[PDB]
């Protein structure tokens, strides 16, 4: 019948396919290249990566989420590792370069098992059993201290370690006090949540890195409408307005007809009485400063000046509701609704000036109990501000996690050495072709200590062996790697603290991605 | 010759080579989804022309993602969509069955057998196999609430055992069963809120007893109003509560400035009249498809009342059958019987997103699934796997009849047809006998995907059935055969009845075709 | 023999490892400070 090459799929001659084991080996090699790039950027002695944007821009960063985000890959498995780290930052915020290292090392250890004639589903089944032993062991060595306002210090020592890795280490004691003090202010203690819209992060280039401070009000980048207005006030009642200062105009298609001269003269009189009626209503209620969303007029600008009543023009949408929460006032949509009980209270409204430029900023502080605070980042470089903003976001996200869950564990590699012994000890009582999968899990779990030692300058196998030998002989699960050369391997004395839920996710989330990769056997993609 | 009949390019073929080349074309479609069958099946990865990857283990979506252009092979893709529309499970079991009915009769076509004899034989075997299943289908007497819950848990656990979520099949099978008893008669598929939130762990998925939808766009002042209520009164509306023109087709012609000011006060009084009517009714939470302006947002912030806008239609309708209100296009009638009620309402944070919850509805008749994964394709494969247990339980309420699985029912049918073929004489022996030898493809693929000896095991199954163990299937953990009815591997009888009728109709259609004509362009 | 047998990046994207990245960042910065040095001091040129 001469079974000539009949056509089955469209564009069959421009498509490729991988099947069997050769497709499984290509996944591992693709996930071994990605996870080996992020190994160097781990721990306090890590190094960061240069990134060049598609158009012309340059980014310097150490965060694991953003590095895999701005890196453009074409391999499909490499796009799965990018999403693995992104799903970690939004859930916790710390540990996004630690998951891809463990997942990459978890796949490499399975390469030898496959070559011996082991079904991939059997490997993905033994991995889940190990992850249930490590997580149940992590609660046993977890210690919860306390979280409140009066004794804050364990909270400071928690944010000190996460900031230890980033470039902000010269002043990292000061930047660990801003992160802790700006969270318990805006966070409720009954519902146990944090509203990050209530925290504003604003950076302005130029100056010094240690000039960063926490403002207990709202700082808006605008200035007074008239050049002859006083720059500072000492007792201001904030009059938040939404409506503009123009004469009213209905939204429907109004048309006003002028069919005489007296109708014309009665229109000029109408306009000028409407301006004077507005200033009378603001002054009557006792207001001292006017805040408006829309613009002023040429005539409504002098009346504010002539009556000793300064004002701010063209402020944004989101900034208005922060002044209302901070100053304690309310927002009025008209002038008729403006009463004495709808006014804010500021203690000091100044207009700070930067150097030889025309950049003026309005600051608002010395207020009562507030739920809105801002962070003012300074620095002498464009790339310093952007990286400083990223490092502060990680510090805030760590404290937010401690509000949900008080209990913590000790880092520096201590949690991994302890977890790898519980898995290996339990694998000795499982004779069903699972001890191999369990033993492979505990071997990839120890890559974290071997990445810190290699980066520090020490020998991995010489230091890691001595730590486990000391941990089994004693009963101290808080022994890690002396990366900073301080003399003691005891992490409790060195004050290295890690949140528990941060470590739980790095194991539960990393295991499940390995189950997808081990399940995939065929690829069908077009050819280029 | 100088004048030709059809256009230049009309390709035409016929005869014995035309039909044999069609049997060999269905061997490629069946081999694309051969290795996704059983608890040890492996899913595939397909890429579109743009670069979007679709990773899945189910036949129906795999065959939809291939640009098959062969006219003979396009029948096998059309019967898969039929199976996932009637029963929703067994899609990749009708693709191997359709190709095995053509491979077994391929040599008889070459010998010169009239294909009409084959079609009579195929139709006779199908009617004799469908009737055997109903004769030995197990049912129960007085299915009480307890025994009618265990029956659906076992069925939903079996449809999940071959999917991505195979370790947590126990946890998920308890949520699907509880999600279908909340529905009442029609069991609409739009009353289940599949939501996907990035981040978390697979064991963090929750089922709520109400509605939950994402936070929509909000204007200034949204952060100045409370976000936790004890016993609110939901006001489901369809109105624009914003300052606008009354009618797009309108015009105002005023003459004097005294009437100018009264017009401006008329628009501010129309809006404030609607807001006052809502506030007097005692409502605390308001929702609206049409947008809510900022003036209305600050009106509700000064009275400790929650506001929302631009809610999708699919989410307001799910609220109504959970709270018990009605959509109002006018505020002129807000009585006590047109408002909703619940027990808790709050706005929590899950995975860097704000979600609103309406739990606490004793008369709720709808649910909502929140799925927590770690990638975009982790949630899509979890949603597709949940869509199979939904339709299995939905079909299992209208038909409380179950049969064993794992090849236990393919082998009992092949034994009954082999005994029947030895009585009737003629050429029907080699056709019915060829039908019985093709039904053991399902057990063979289960031992090939796991990596077993597919021949020694099958010799044991064929001996246990001829003695007379009716429900003796296979076992993948024990490397042997066992009783699959006592091993709690159950599936409704409607997944095999529709699988044979669809496979027999697709095979009988391809055989009858004599010649094909392809026209240019 | 090449930079890993598999292809991760797209066409036109480049990567530099430790031994060559320090070479680019160190010759790029010195070039900037050499053009400018001639304009330093009371007797700098233009
Ligand atoms: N002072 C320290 N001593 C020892 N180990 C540390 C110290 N600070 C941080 N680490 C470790 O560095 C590891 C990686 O953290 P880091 O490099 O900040 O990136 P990420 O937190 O995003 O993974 C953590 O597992 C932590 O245990
Ligand atoms: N516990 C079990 N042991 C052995 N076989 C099983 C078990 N559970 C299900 N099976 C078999 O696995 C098959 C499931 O195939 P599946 O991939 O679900 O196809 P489809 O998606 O088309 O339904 C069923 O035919 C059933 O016989
Ligand atoms: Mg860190
Ligand atoms: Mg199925």
């Amino acid at each position: 019948e001469y079974g000539r090459p009949f056509l089955i799929i469209k564009d069959q001659d421009r498509k490729s396919r991988l099947m069997g084991l050769e497709a499984l080996k290509s996944h591992i090699m693709a996930a071994k290249a990605v996870a080996n790039t992020m190994r160097t950027s781990l721990g306090p002695n890590g190094l960061d990566k240069m990134m060049v944007d598609k158009d012309g821009d340059v980014t310097v960063t150490n965060d694991g989420a953003t590095i895999l985000s701005m890196m453009d890959v074409d391999h499909q498995i490499a796009k799965l590792m990018v999403e693995l780290s992104k799903s970690q930052d939004d859930e916790i915020g710390d540990g996004t370069t630690g998951v891809v290292v463990l997942a990459g090392a978890l796949l490499e250890e399975a390469e030898q098992l496959l070559d011996r004639g082991i079904h991939p589903i059997r490997i993905a089944d033994g991995y889940e059993q190990a992850a249930r032993v490590a997580i149940e062991h992590l609660d046993k060595i977890s210690d919860s201290v306390l979280v409140d306002i009066k004794d804050t210090e364990p909270l400071i020592q928690t944010a000190k370690t996460t900031l230890g890795s980033k470039v902000v280490n010269s002043c990292h004691r000061q930047m660990a006090e801003i992160a802790v003090n700006a969270v318990l202010t805006v966070a409720d203690m009954e519902r146990r949540d944090v509203d990050f819209e209530l925290i504003k992060v604003e950076g302005k280039v130029g100056g010094r890195l240690e000039d960063t401070k926490l403002i207990k009000g709202v700082i808006v980048d605008k200035d007074f409408s008239h050049p002859q207005m006083p720059k500072k006030v000492e007792d201001a009642k904030i009059a938040i307005l939404t409506c503009p200062f123009e004469p009213p105009k209905p939204k429907t298609k109004h048309k006003l007809d002028v069919t005489s001269v007296e109708d014309y003269k009665a229109l000029q009189k109408y306009e000028k009485e409407k301006f004077e009626e507005m200033i009378q209503q603001i002054k009557e209620t006792g207001a001292n400063l006017a805040i408006c969303q829309w613009g002023f007029d040429d005539e409504a600008n002098h009346l504010l000046l002539q009556n000793n009543l300064p004002a701010v023009r063209w402020v944004g949408g989101p900034e208005i509701e922060l002044i209302a929460i901070a100053t304690g006032g309310r927002i009025v949509p008209r002038f008729s609704e403006l009463t004495a009980e709808k006014l804010g209270f500021a203690g000091l409204v100044q207009e700070i000036s930067f150097g030889t430029t025309k950049d003026k900023m309005l600051v608002i502080e010395q207020c009562k109990n507030s739920r809105a605070v801002t962070i003012f980042i300074r620095g002498g470089n464009k790339m310093i501000i952007e990286e400083a903003k990223r490092s502060l976001h990680d510090a805030l996200c760590v404290i937010r996690n401690l509000i949900r869950d008080n209990r913590v564990v000790y880092g520096g590699g201590a949690a991994e050495i302890s977890c790898a012994l519980a898995v290996s000890q339990e694998a000795d009582k499982c004779p069903t072709l699972e001890q191999y999968a369990m033993r492979a899990f505990a071997d990839a779990l120890e890559v974290i200590p071997m990445a810190l030692s290699e980066n520090s300058g020490m020998n991995p196998i010489q230091t890691m062996t001595e730590v486990r030998a000391r941990q089994v002989k004693e009963m101290n699960p808080a022994l890690g790697i002396d990366c900073l050369h301080k003399g003691t391997n005891d992490m409790k004395q060195q004050h290295v603290i890690e949140t528990l839920i941060g470590k739980k996710q790095q194991i539960s989330l990393a295991t499940q991605m390995v189950r997808m990769i081990l399940k995939i056997d065929d690829i069908r993609k077009p050819g280029e | 010759t100088p004048v030709i009949l059809l256009k230049e390019g009309t390709d035409s073929s016929q005869g014995i080579p035309q039909l044999v080349s069609n049997i060999s074309a269905c061997q490629v479609i069946a081999e694309a989804v051969r290795t996704t069958l059983g608890p040890r099946g492996m899913d595939k990865l397909i890429v579109d022309g743009r670069g979007k990857a679709t990773i899945s283990n189910d036949g129906a979506t795999i065959l939809k993602l291939l640009d098959v252009v062969h006219p003979a092979a396009k029948t096998l893709v059309d019967i898969a969509k039929s199976q996932d529309a009637e029963v929703g499970d067994g899609t990749t079991s009708v693709t191997l069955l359709a190709a095995e009915f053509l491979k077994q009769v391929k040599p008889y076509v070459e010998e010169g057998l009239h294909p009409q004899i084959i079609i009579r034989a195929f139709r006779t075997a199908t009617q004799l196999a469908v009737n055997k299943i109903k004769e030995i289908a197990v049912t129960v007497k007085k299915a009480d609430k307890v025994e009618q819950r265990k029956l659906l848990e076992k069925c939903a656990m079996t449809a999940l055992s071959s999917k991505l979520i195979s370790q947590q099949k126990a946890f998920f099978a308890k949520m699907v069963v509880d999600a279908v008893m909340m529905l009442d008669d029609l069991l609409q598929l739009k009353m289940i809120g599949i939501k996907k939130v990035q981040g978390g762990a697979l064991e963090d998925s929750q089922l709520v007893a109400g509605v939950a939808f994402k936070k929509t766009f909000s204007y200034a002042g949204f952060e100045m109003q409370p976000k936790k209520y004890h016993n609110p009164k939901i006001a489901l509306l369809n109105v624009e509560l914003e300052l606008k023109a009354e009618k797009d087709n309108a015009e105002i012609r005023v003459h004097t400035v005294e009437d100018y000011q009264a017009i401006v006060d008329a628009e501010w009084n129309i809006l404030y009249d609607k807001l006052e009517k809502i506030h007097h009714s005692g409502a605390k939470v308001v929702l609206s498809k049409l947008p809510i302006g900022d003036v209305a947002t600050q009106y509700f912030a000064d009275r400790d009342m929650f506001c929302a806008g631009r809610v999708p239609e699919e989410d307001l309708k799910r609220t109504m059958m959970a709270c018990g209100g009605s959509i109002q296009t006018s505020v002129n009638a807000l009585s006590a019987d047109v408002l909703g009620r619940c027990q808790v309402f709050e706005e929590t944070q899950i995975g860097g997103e704000r979600y609103n919850f309406f739990t606490g509805c004793p008369k709720a008749k709808t649910c909502t699934f929140i799925l927590r994964g770690g990638a975009e394709q982790f949630m899509e494969e979890t949603e597709r796997s949940l869509h199979d247990a939904i339709m299995i339980v939905r079909r299992a309420i209208k038909n409380d009849s179950v049969v064993a699985g794992g090849g236990a029912i393919e082998m009992e049918l092949s034994k009954y047809l082999r005994d029947y073929s030895r009585t009737i004489p003629g050429k029907q022996q080699l056709l019915i006998g060829a039908y019985a030898k093709a039904l053991e493809i399902i057990p063979r693929q289960l031992c090939d995907n796991a990596g077993f000896d597919a021949t020694n095991i099958l010799n044991k199954l064929r001996a246990r059935h001829a003695q007379g163990g009716t429900w003796y299937g296979v076992d993948i953990n024990n490397e042997d055969i066992a009783d699959n009815f006592e091993a709690f591997v159950w599936e409704p009888a409607m997944v095999r009845i529709n699988a044979l009728t669809a496979a027999s109709e697709a095979a009988c259609l391809i055989v009858s075709v004599d010649e094909t004509i392809k026209n240019p362009r | 023999l090449s930079l890993a047998p598999v292809n991760i990046f797209k066409a036109g994207a480049d990567e530099e490892r430790a031994e060559t990245a320090r070479l680019t960042s160190f010759i790029g910065a010195i070039a900037i400070g050499d053009l400018v040095k001639s304009t330093l001091g009371p007797k700098g040129m233009d």
